[PDB]
């Protein structure tokens, strides 16, 4: 189930251990899927609702929002959350490539004419 | 093709002497064509060895032959024409190729003997083939190089 973004089940499942309480590793789970997911959704869409983003993370409506958006940036606005843009830097770019591309061409000459 | 010559007088021989007494080896070093030989020659007259004086300046600044102006090493030779030439000879390695594998069938049916003489009328796919490869890949990568070379050092 973690292997994939399969994560509702997982969270059922953490409340299903015929073993023991296992709150022990669980736990740390938990924290792993938490930051993964903050992660994960800073680039997979341009706008959410406030309560519809304390809801998809699992925890309620405590302050504990308000400090996870601190944590990160998160800036708010009339029930709006501001996406993060940028995806356009590495583009438009020559130079690196038309240095390694004559490093690579005089590699090809190199070994082409001179006995090996 | 130079030479150098020197009389000698009949007196000697009527004598019965001949002339340089010699007391090295290093006169020795080379024969009369035959053609100079059928005429006089040492019957008359004798040749002396000769070699070039030099020195280093004007050899320094005589191998400026077929040197050239820096500024033609950067030309990009007209980018409209070469793939013209390039998709040019393509076409006849097309009609090589096409031609290639009979010669390579008939490798052994035959004595090999006379297979030098199967050259000797008629072109060969192999050998005039691979020219061809030559040209392209050298005109290709320098082509390639240059405008590298033009798109760094520029702005």
């Amino acid at each position: 189930y973690l292997m994939e973004g399969s994560y509702n089940k997982v969270f059922l499942a953490k409340g299903n251990i015929p073993a023991e309480s296992y709150t022990f590793f669980i736990d740390i789970l938990l924290d792993t899927i938490r930051d993964e997911i903050a992660g994960c959704i800073e680039k997979a869409y341009e706008k959410i609702l406030f309560t519809e983003a304390t809801r998809i993370l699992f925890f309620n409506t405590p302050k504990k929002m308000t400090d996870y958006a601190k944590k990160r940036g998160w800036v708010l606005g009339p029930n709006n959350y501001y996406s993060f843009a940028s995806q356009q830097q590495k583009p438009e770019d020559t130079t690196i490539p038309s240095t390694e591309l004559a490093k690579q061409v005089i590699e090809y000459a190199r070994q082409l004419e001179m006995i090996v | 093709v130079i030479d150098a010559f020197r009389l000698i007088n009949a007196n000697m021989m009527v004598l019965g002497h001949e002339p340089r007494q010699t007391t090295s080896n290093l006169g020795h070093l080379n024969k009369p064509s035959i053609q100079a030989l059928i005429h006089g020659l040492n019957r008359h007259y004798y040749s002396i060895t000769i070699n070039y004086r030099k020195n280093e300046l004007e050899q320094k600044m005589l191998l400026n032959l077929h040197k050239k102006s820096w500024m033609e090493g950067l030309t990009l030779q007209d980018y409209s024409e070469h793939c013209k030439h390039n998709e040019s000879v393509v076409k006849e390695m097309l009609e090589l190729a096409k031609n290639y594998n009979k010669a390579v069938e008939e490798e052994d049916k035959m004595t090999p003997e006379q297979l030098a003489i199967k050259n000797v009328g008629k072109q060969d796919p192999k050998r005039h083939l691979e020219e061809h490869v030559d040209v392209l890949m050298t005109s290709n990568i320098v082509q390639c190089l240059a405008a590298m070379l033009d798109t760094v050092v520029f702005k």
